[PDB]
RNA sequence: AGGAUAGUGGCCUACCAUGGUUUCAACGGGUAACGGGGAAUAAGGGUUCGAUUCCGGAGAGGGAGCCUGAGAAACGGCUACCACAUCCAAGGAAGGCAGCAGGCGCGCAAAUUACCCAAUCCCGACACGGGGAGGUAGUGACAAUAAAUAACGAUACAGGGCCCUUUUGGGUCUUGUAAUUGGAAUGAGUACAAUGUAAAUACCUUAACGAGGAACAAUUGGAGGGCAAGUCUGGUGCCAGCAGCCGCGGUAAUUCCAGCUCCAAAAGCGUAUAUUAAAGUUGUUGCAGUUAAAAAGCUCGUAGUUGAACCUUGGGCUUGGCUGG
């Protein structure tokens, strides 16, 4: 195949996409205790939408 | 609190090397563990021995503490003792002096460095002396 | 390869030493001797893995330097020495007596017997020929040369060496009937009498032999060793199990009961 | 060289990594028994599915055959030594009928909540890791401790913690000193 | 009968026959012929380094339009000229002409993926440096 | 028949025959080939690998030839040649790490120029000497085992759970929320010390120290489908890029670049390559051949493969060991 280019165009969206900074949030428990956390989540108080249950319901 | 407790099992009178070996049990609540030295007092007054005539190695200290496993020989006397011993079980109860010597490195070095020499020293460093007439 | 070999790995050792993997490298190697490579047992795996007197190869050699241990009556040094089956170990020091005969887990067993017992031997006869000089002679099977033999006595015959002079004091005649133990094979350990003698020209014969319990094996001539003249009449003391053996679910009912 | 040490690995993951129905079930018992991870219960099902095929081999055998019977007793005595087998239930049949909850039952996490040492599960572990368990006059500090039956009785704190009889611990002596 | 032999004595022409046609399994016969040995850029390696000639770009297929950034590299080991892609936004200006770069297969296993026209491999490190540390500011190109 | 050998033998010689192997694949070529014990994966049958902890073989830069010795065609022995290559006062002399450590080169690819004979064993004239054999430590996310990164309360507030009860209003006990509040517990680390060891290090024990944002802060990949988890927000606008495959990107992009949230596995997770299962896509078990790939144009035919049926059956007598019950 024809193959060449113009090289300019290199990492444009990258570049120009604005910086934003990680929100300093609490850390997630590790090892056993995030076991238990999910358990709880999803067998416990369980979130069901009468038989329409999601796990990252979108704001909607 | 204290309490020391001296257990010993499968024990065997050897009269080929003129000692008696057994397996040393520990009891110690409430401590870290028995020192060696302290356990040879203690051992030549259950079984009244000399001290000089304990040795005792090999210990360690069970999960949780308060509890150590070993080995130890007495033997008939301290003469039949410094015969049958290691030298370094000699020098840990100070019975003994540790031998000086060079590194490994230096003592190999040198006798590679004597084989190229036939006959005396004496001879071939006089020799090698008239030589470089310098 | 250039010489003979002069180490043994511990891996290629004999499996019937007991011995453990990860103690080290090398394994102890067995001296030229009376018994086989493969079918002895060094003085140095006897007196620090079995007795347990030594606590390492350095206590061994520094009980034998002192001319305590005697195989068959005379004081041996070498620790490698390659001690084999009837073999005489004598420690007066501790004044014990032992023999070197096969248990029925195929191992040398801890054989203690007493200090008359220990004032003799049996040796399976190799071969009879004549010597020098027109002279008889009865190879046994650890290398031992007794000349003027009883000319009754055959190959596969069992002599009963006096242990001090060397000489025959009497001898058993390989036939059908006689006690045998069994010193090669997987039946090795076993004792019981031969039923049948099946001959094979130019090949291996087989012995049928029948246990205490009327167990029947089979095995070959060369691993055959008369023991006695008739059943129940050993002429050395057995060691502890009879030469008798016993099935895992018979060892495991017989080991339940005891504890 | 000297002789190799044997090893080998002691679990086994699924074919299917992503499976909503076994994922439901590890995490709902995972909750259940307070493990730390998945490989705490793939851990059980290798080693009971290796179990299954050991059990297969015999019950293909004719029955009375040596090998069945010497092994078939010895593999159901060590089961039921562990508690995991019930005494009525010696037939090599109720043995492939085993489950893994049977198995998470006779660890010392469990044993410990049960009888009431703690609060919840999660309390075991923590007590465990933190040498405060001792069975017989040995600490224990692996969860997955099997307990035997007769090792059962014998779980309590141990003599030297604090709250067995112990000591007072490192807070608590820095509080109450000044 | 299946026209195949079942004689019991038939295992030489059974035996023969299996080893003649497992030469139509492609995956087979480029074990034994040693193709990756004699044939593959690589030689049989998963990995080969090699030296940048140049950054040109390479069109993307149909229904795609794009500029796939590449780069020309001469093997080190044997000399033969690959073409590699260089992956994420904007990586390409990690990679400078006379640049040592380690390269790594597409991991279609010889044939080329996607838009992407004649392309086998990827480029994974350059100057010793992981390519993925500089797109993630872990580390710096030494230079 | 002889010679030679430790000895058989075309091993070699003299003389003499014309034999010897081969489609049941000789001979030749290739091998990214040392053989085996074994390794990976595995319903069964299999497929792939085995330089490498043990055994056997071969070599000591490439050949060849030898001395000594019981044993070597030895190479940490020698002689000679070839290729490399060192010192030189230019006359000469001396080399062999596929031993340990280390260096260069090669490469995708692999550690300290450390300590010691204390253990395992070996050698010697030997109870004593020697042993980079071997052991110890260093580097070491090759693999493997176990297993932390929090636990429990108290109040608050909510729901269910019950009970005083008709609901109402409450008492009250099980969960969830708490920048909403406590006191307990512990090892990572460090450390007197003891143990450990030839001596150390480390482990194991253990005084004193050692946890609230418990900053002592888990990561690696993903979130359209396969495939578990977003039609959230901002940016770009067939560009930049993603994308194993199908596909995504042309102004609210479920796929790019990010923030948030979520999913999976977790001290591990991803990528490349090879290999195994999935593959009944190599098929003996167990494939397909009218049209998807595939019956030689047709007969004959050697080797190969495969080949109809038939010869003491039935009966009777005693007979042991077992297994219902
Ligand atoms: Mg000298
Ligand atoms: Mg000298
Ligand atoms: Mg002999
Ligand atoms: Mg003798
Ligand atoms: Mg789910
Ligand atoms: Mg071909
Ligand atoms: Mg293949
Ligand atoms: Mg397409
Ligand atoms: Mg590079
Ligand atoms: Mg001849
Ligand atoms: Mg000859
Ligand atoms: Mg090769
Ligand atoms: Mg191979
Ligand atoms: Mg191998
Ligand atoms: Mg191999
Ligand atoms: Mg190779
Ligand atoms: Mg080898
Ligand atoms: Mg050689
Ligand atoms: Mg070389
Ligand atoms: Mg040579
Ligand atoms: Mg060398
Ligand atoms: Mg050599
Ligand atoms: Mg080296
Ligand atoms: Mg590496
Ligand atoms: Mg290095
Ligand atoms: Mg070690
Ligand atoms: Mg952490
Ligand atoms: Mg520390
Ligand atoms: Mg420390
Ligand atoms: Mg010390
Ligand atoms: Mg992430
Ligand atoms: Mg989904
Ligand atoms: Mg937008
Ligand atoms: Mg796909
Ligand atoms: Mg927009
Ligand atoms: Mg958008
Ligand atoms: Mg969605
Ligand atoms: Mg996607
Ligand atoms: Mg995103
Ligand atoms: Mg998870
Ligand atoms: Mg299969
Ligand atoms: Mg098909
Ligand atoms: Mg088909
Ligand atoms: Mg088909
Ligand atoms: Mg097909
Ligand atoms: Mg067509
Ligand atoms: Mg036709
Ligand atoms: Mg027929």
């Amino acid at each position: 195949g024809k193959v060449h280019g113009s090289l300019a165009r290199a990492g444009k969206v990258k570049s120009q996409t604005p910086k934003v900074e990680k929100q300093e949030k609490p850390k997630k428990p590790q090892g056993r205790a995030y076991m238990r956390l999910l358990y709880t989540r999803r067998f416990v108080n369980v979130t069901l939408t009468n038989g329409k249950r999601k796990m990252n319901p979108s704001p909607a | 609190s204290d309490a020391v407790t001296i257990r010993t099992r499968k024990v065997i009178s050897n009269p080929l090397l003129a000692r008696r070996q057994f397996v040393i049990d520990v009891l110690h609540p409430n401590r870290a563990n028995v020192s060696k030295d302290e356990l040879r007092e203690k051992l030549a007054e259950i079984y009244k021995a000399e001290k000089d005539a304990v040795s005792v190695f090999g210990f360690r200290t069970q999960f949780g503490g308060g509890k150590s496993t070993g080995f130890g020989l007495i033997y008939q006397s301290v003469a039949d003792a410094k015969r049958f011993e290691p030298a370094y079980r000699l020098v840990r109860y100070g019975l003994a002096e540790k031998v000086e010597k060079a590194s490994r490195q230096q003592r190999k070095q040198k006798k590679n460095r004597d084989k190229k020499i036939f006959g005396t020293q004496r001879r071939a460093q006089k020799r090698a002396a008239r030589r470089n007439a310098d | 390869a250039r010489g003979p070999k002069k180490h043994l790995k511990r891996l290629a050792a004999p499996s019937h030493w007991m011995l453990d993997k990860l103690s080290g490298t090398y394994a102890p190697r067995p001296s030229a001797g009376p018994h086989k490579l493969r079918e002895s047992l060094p003085l140095v795996v006897f007196l620090r893995n079995r007795l347990k007197y030594a606590l390492n190869g350095r206590e061994v050699k520094a009980i034998m330097m002192q001319q305590h241990v005697q195989v068959d009556g005379k004081v041996r040094t070498d620790t490698t020495y390659p001690a084999g089956f009837m073999d005489v170990i004598t420690l007066e020091a501790t004044n014990e007596h032992f023999r070197l005969v096969y248990d029925v887990k195929g191992k040398f067993a801890v054989h203690r017997i007493s200090a008359e017992e220990a004032a003799y031997k049996l040796g399976k006869v190799k071969k009879v020929q004549l010597g020098k000089k027109g002279v008889p002679y009865v190879v046994t099977h650890d290398g031992r040369t007794i000349r003027y033999p009883d000319p009754l006595i055959r190959a596969n015959d069992t002599v009963k060496i006096d242990l001090a002079t060397g000489k025959i004091d009497d001898f058993i005649k390989f036939d059908t009937g006689r006690l045998v133990m069994v010193t090669g094979g997987r039946n090795l350990g076993r004792v019981g009498v031969i039923v049948h003698r099946e001959k094979h020209e130019g090949g291996f014969d087989l012995v049928h032999i029948k246990d205490a319990l009327e167990n029947t094996f089979v095995t070959r001539l060369s691993n055959v060793f008369v023991i006695g003249t008739e059943a129940g009449k050993p002429w050395v003391s057995l060691p502890k199990g009879k030469g008798i053996k016993l099935s895992i679910s018979e060892e495991r009912d017989r080991r339940r009961a005891q504890q | 060289p000297r002789a190799p040490r044997t090893y080998s690995k002691t679990y086994s993951v699924p074919k299917r990594p992503y499976e909503s129905a076994r994922l439901d079930a590890e995490l709902k018992l995972a909750g259940e028994y307070g493990l730390k991870n998945k490989r705490e219960i793939y851990r059980i099902g290798f080693q009971l599915s290796k179990i299954r095929r050991a059990a297969r081999d015999l019950l293909t055998r004719d029955e009375k055959d040596p090998k069945r019977l010497f092994e078939g007793n010895a593999l159901i005595r060590r089961l039921v030594r562990i508690g995991v087998l019930s005494e009525d239930k010696m037939k090599l049949d109720y043995v492939l009928a085993l489950k893994p909850e049977d198995f998470l039952e006779r660890r010392l996490q469990t044993q410990v909540f049960k009888l009431g040492l703690a609060r919840s599960i999660h309390h075991a572990r923590v007590l465990i890791t933190q040498r405060h368990i001792a069975v017989g006059k040995q600490i224990v500090n692996i969860p997955s401790f099997t307990v035997r039956l007769d090792s059962q009785k014998h779980i309590d704190f141990a003599h030297n913690s604090p709250y067995g009889g112990g000591r007072a611990g490192r807070v608590k002596r820095k509080n109450q000193g000044k | 009968g299946k026209g195949k032999p079942r004689g019991l004595n038939s295992a030489r022409k059974l035996r023969v026959h299996r080893r003649n046609n497992r030469w139509a399994d492609q995956a087979y016969k480029a074990r034994l012929l040693g193709t990756a040995f004699k044939s593959s850029p690589f030689g049989g390696s998963s990995h080969a380094k090699g030296i940048v000639l140049e950054k040109i770009g390479i069109e993307s297929k149909q229904p795609n339009s794009a500029i796939r950034k590449c780069v020309r590299v001469q093997l080190i080991k044997n000399g033969k000229k690959v073409t590699a892609f260089v992956p994420n936004d904007g990586c390409l200006n990690f990679v400078d002409e006379n640049d040592e770069v380690l390269l790594a297969g597409f991991g279609r296993r010889g044939k080329a993926k996607g838009d992407i026209p004649g392309v086998r491999f990827k480029v994974v490190k350059v100057s010793g440096v992981s390519l993925l540390a500089l797109w993630k500011e872990k580390k710096e190109k030494p230079r």
